[PDB]
RNA sequence: CCGAUAGUGAACCAGUACCGUGAGGGAAAGGUGAAAAGCACCCCGGAAGGGGAGUGAAAUAGAACCUGAAACCGUGUGCUUACAAGUAGUCAGAGCCCGUUAAUGGGUGAUGGCGUGCCUUUUGUAGAAUGAACCGGCGAGUUACGAUUUGAUGCAAGGUUAA
RNA sequence: GGGUAGCGGAGAAAUUCCAAUCGAACCUGGAGAUAGCUGGUUCUCUCCGAAAUAGCUUUAGGGCUAGCCUCAAGUGAUGAU
RNA sequence: CAAUGGUAGGAGAGCGUUCUAAGGGCGUUGAAGCAUGAUCGUAAGGACAUGUGGAGCGCUUAGAAGUGAGAAUGCCGGUGUGAGUAGCGAAAGACGGGUGAGAAUCCCGUCCACCGAUUGACUAAGGUUUCCAGAGGAAGGCUCGUCCGCUCUGGGUUAGUC
């Protein structure tokens, strides 16, 4: 059976990730958040 | 199915009267004064 | 601390108590000199690279500073130290005598 | 007088170790040697060199005399226990125990 | 005020293993000894493990290393048991084995009498109505303010202050 | 390789699919939503000790007042046979 | 002299647990905790002796509470029963020699089998050192293991035209 989660480097990058996550002011938010509870990864 | 009770200990060990092994033929070797199952070869000179 | 590592001094505390000695390495981060002949030790002296299979291996081993006090020149018996600002430098003096 | 040895965290259910410890308990040392090596179970190469190593105890450390030596007490005592998995049908794990053994044995002349 | 199931999620290389495409969720895990003085050397074994010797007050204080409960798993034994119908005890009671916080003692137990768990919920449960596999931890009427009633204390035609 | 996003998309139409989910996805917050319903609520002795009935109620497996219990301070034979 | 069965409930008197005040005590000649015992009080409960243990802990009067568990298809740990039971994941091996403490299972040989529009050869994506050579056998491997995609310490990827 076909699974979901068919992974995709250039995909992935361009829909969650720093840039994509700094263009839009919820996802600034998103980095925001992340950094107060001190995630070792942001994105 | 299921057991309906769990078994007591008393039960348990009663069931295992039975599982228990016994030693093997093993006599006395002529040739040298050892230990060989019977009808088997010797594992130490090995004579028949 | 207060103890260098020349200093003749008194053990007032340990087993090895009332035993004259010299200091000879200090270690100031725990605190706790090395004197001379007290707190023997036997330490299995295991086959190395460069040495026999041994035996034990006697030495001294550290002791807390607190268990010594110096030794005044004239009277010679166990004392606290002070300071007097003398030569423009600061001198060590016996609290019961003159300078050490 | 006795002698003893041990091996501790042997990696072997304590059940089934047992069932060869029933077979030379009380017996002459001499013909335990031969019950365990001419014996097809698991244990029985561990717990012979537990059996050998009692035996040299008892006549280097003690100065014992082989010939006369008798299995006196030879039991198994449980050591801690691994804790494995074994994946299932729909998605679930079931346990599995990798269950460990401490072996003793005492030799004794017999004497007081 | 807490004292390692507590106190921060985190006393420890914790927002970390790990889980999720992502937003996000989110642990477990402290203690050698005063001092490493951390077991030279011999013996069995391929090693692991062990028995001695030694260091130390102490080594079941030997690195999962303060103490070490219960459930559970064993080895040895004193009394008992293969004609018997058991909610497993209790009251009566020989025979045998022991000897105390020394008092009309302790262990076992042939045989006799009488005896259908506990909780919850119900008119009523041995219930074939509910819940619990066992052991351990830890898990539910608090205290702020206001009202009322009772006790107890000061003062009394007066009593009492708030910021 | 791209695009359509939940008060929304997509649908040769089945209440079908939108990350093992869909009569309205998932995650965080308001948040200890509310729960006249079920289940739990932990030491010991002593004294007393009942109700499953009126009446009203979008009210009958809920509630309120009275009837029946207790404790205290009064009244003083007014209770029973 | 008289009273004393008791659920829902009302009322009274107490036992024990942590912390504080004041007073007075005990502890390396061994405190607390733990274990065992044939002891004491009307109950909740209190002592004493020994063993282990290695530094703190009771008593009296008063005060203050995260103050007492057998039940919640309770929460977390760790141990049973079922039980030496089910299973051990599509398909063919045999023998000889060798290596080793140990061989059905590792290496070499011969024969036999199986796929062959594929169980062969390439290559995107994805994965990121699994690649190679020496060494190892705790755990992983559904058995074993002297072996390994596992552990150890040394290496390995070369472009004007792909
Ligand atoms: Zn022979």
């Amino acid at each position: 059976v076909k699974r979901t989660y068919q992974p995709n480097k250039r995909k992935h990058s361009k829909v969650h990730g720093f840039r994509k996550r700094m263009s839009t002011k919820n996802g600034r938010k998103v980095l925001a958040r992340r950094r107060r509870k001190g995630r070792k990864v942001l994105s | 199915a299921v057991p309906k009770r769990r078994t007591s200990k008393t039960r348990k060990n009663k069931r295992r009267t039975h599982f228990k092994i016994s030693v093997p033929g093993m006599t006395e070797c002529p040739n040298c004064g050892e230990y060989k199952l019977s009808h088997r070869v010797c594992k130490n000179c090995g004579s028949y | 601390m207060h103890i260098k590592k020349g200093d003749n001094v008194k053990v007032i505390a340990g087993k090895d108590k009332g035993k004259e000695g010299k200091v000879i390495a200090t270690l100031p981060k725990k605190d706790r000199v090395v004197v001379e002949g007290v707190n023997i030790m036997k330490k299995h002296q295991k086959p190395t690279q460069l040495n026999p299979e041994g035996g034990i291996l006697e030495t001294e081993a550290a002791i807390h500073v607190s268990n010594v006090q110096l030794l005044d020149p004239k009277t010679n018996e166990p004392t606290r130290v002070g300071y007097k600002f003398v030569d423009g430098k600061k001198v060590r003096i016996a609290k019961k005598s003159g300078e050490e | 007088m006795e002698a003893k040895a041990v091996a501790r965290t042997i990696r072997i259910a304590p059940r089934k170790v047992r069932l060869v410890l029933d077979l030379i308990r009380g017996k002459n040392a001499a013909e335990a040697i031969a019950i365990l090596k001419l014996t097809n179970k698991a244990s029985s190469p561990v717990i012979e060199k537990v059996l050998m190593s009692a035996l040299a105890n008892a006549e280097h450390n003690y100065d014992m005399n082989t010939d006369e030596l008798v299995v006196k007490e030879a039991y198994a005592n449980e050591g801690p226990t691994l804790k494995r998995f074994r994946p299932r049908a729909q998605g679930r794990a079931s346990a599995i125990n990798k269950r460990t053994s401490h072996i003793t044995i005492v030799v004794s002349d017999g004497k007081e």
